[PDB]
């Protein structure tokens, strides 16, 4: 996706999902004997994600004036947004999109919860 | 799953269960009060009614004014709903009526069913035992801005407290100053043809068993809240020992997941 | 009291003076609930119509 990025262009990734990705690691090291952390995860499966989620940027003109976005997903058990790797990730991105089973099975699609859900970016990322 | 919301969901429930169990009680400390007011109610009653039993008073035949009684504060079982009932039941054989509400409770109960018809609203209301002072004003205010006078009929809705234990929705006619001349035994008085004792004893009745039934209503809505408040307070317990042993497990299953956490931690 | 109020009012209006100049050492709980109210009104047509006033 850096590719476009890198080269006057504009790149939108999808990460569908880091939970998924976070598990995978936290397999890696446990297994390569690395000592675990909290949850038996590895001792940087923040550095994992905040690497990754600090490649999304906006070039200067003097770069070409290109964007990477990304929409990374993280999938929380019983909505605990207070849980290891979803507030790991929260503390990384510009904003969140909170979904929500009890706004879904009320008829509200998509199911975002207005109040928890931000854009930091706002009214300066959204046509006049 | 999270001890934090096991630690609020037991605190929001006990929390529930001090209120409700202080309402059971804040009742009874009110419920020597209510049947002060509710005998010396249904005492005059016996007292001011006698005239009108003894003059054979009825309906005179020749549009209706409904008055329904019950208060502003919920949270006392079905006292509201029962009476709308009642009202209702009544509205069918006589679907023309104008409705004036004493009470917020009955007024959205009413205003849910037939908004057409309110045209007046008291307010303010549960909060005390009621007073010929307030009866007196709102009565005032029915002469005055609902023309009571001119109705063929007035009916009066309030739920008479039969025990401590249940209540039943009533009603009862205010019959005006027409309705007082032409009853058959009126006669059987020497009442001085010089003042209009009809036109003022109507006005004095009017107020006067509004306040009975103010004075009865509220009684018996400090026993459905006591009752109500008495149900509540012991679910609110059962949730609360229930809870007491979920938040035990977490509270348990918290302090060992840590430290298997730990002890894994120096597995190397 | 004609082109204006009534029996019951010119009643309570002779029967506040009974309450508040009854000695406040026996003025009571009870006694000063029955010479005030918290009562309001507000006229209907079709939802609501005209002003809440204080009675």
């Amino acid at each position: 996706g850096e590719w476009f990025r890198d080269n006057g262009k504009h790149a939108l990734i999808v990460y569908d999902d880091l939970s998924k990705q976070a598990v995978a690691y936290r397999q890696l090291s446990l297994l390569l004997r690395r000592p675990p952390g909290r949850e038996a995860y590895p001792g940087d499966v923040f550095y994992l994600h905040s690497r990754l989620l600090e490649r999304a940027a906006k070039l200067s003109e003097k770069e070409g004036s290109g964007s990477l976005t990304a929409l990374p997903v993280i999938e929380t058990q019983g909505g605990d947004v207070s849980a290891y790797i979803p507030t790991n990730v929260i503390s990384i991105t510009d904003g969140q999109i909170f979904l929500e089973a009890e706004l879904f099975y009320k008829g509200i699609r998509p199911a975002i919860n207005v109040g928890l859900s931000v854009s930091r970016v706002g009214s300066a990322a959204q046509v006049k | 799953a999270t001890l934090k919301e096991v630690e609020m969901r037991l605190k929001s429930i006990k929390n529930i269960e001090k209120i409700t169990k202080t309402m059971k009680i804040v009742a009874s400390t009110r419920l020597s009060k209510a049947e002060k007011a509710k005998i010396s109610a249904k005492k005059m009653d016996e007292a001011e009614q006698l005239f009108y039993k003894n003059a054979e008073t009825k309906n005179l035949d020749v549009k209706e004014l409904i008055v329904a009684i019950t208060s502003d504060k919920g949270l006392c079982g079905s006292i509201h709903s029962q009476l709308a009932k009642a009202v209702r039941r009544h509205l069918n054989d006589q679907p023309n009526a104008d409705i004036v509400t004493i009470g917020d409770k009955i007024k959205m109960q009413l205003l849910r069913t037939h908004p057409n018809n309110i045209k007046l609203s008291i307010n303010g209301i549960g909060k005390d035992a009621p007073t010929f002072q307030e009866s007196a004003l709102i009565a005032d205010k029915l002469l005055s801005v609902m023309k009571a006078g001119t109705y063929p009929k007035i009916s009066i809705f309030y739920n008479d407290p039969v025990s401590s234990l249940s209540f039943e929705p009533s009603e009862k006619p205010i019959f005006n100053a027409k309705t007082i001349e032409q009853s058959p035994s009126f006669g059987k008085f020497e009442i001085d043809t010089d003042a209009n004792v009809p036109r003022d004893l109507f006005e004095y009745t009017l107020a006067n068993q509004m306040l009975t039934a103010m004075a009865q209503g509220y009684a018996a809505e400090i026993s459905a809240r006591r009752n109500a408040m008495d149900n509540a307070s012991k679910n609110a317990g059962d949730m609360i020992n229930r809870y007491s042993i979920l938040y035990n497990r977490t509270r348990q299953a918290v302090i060992t997941n840590e430290l298997v956490d730990i002890i894994t931690g120096a597995s190397s | 009291r004609k082109a204006g109020i009534s029996y019951a009012a010119y009643l309570n209006v002779a029967a506040q003076a009974i309450r508040s100049s009854l000695k406040t050492e026996l003025q009571t709980a009870s006694v000063l609930n029955r010479s005030q109210t918290d009562a309001f009104y507000t006229q209907y047509k079709n939802a609501s119509e005209p002003t809440p006033i204080t009675k």
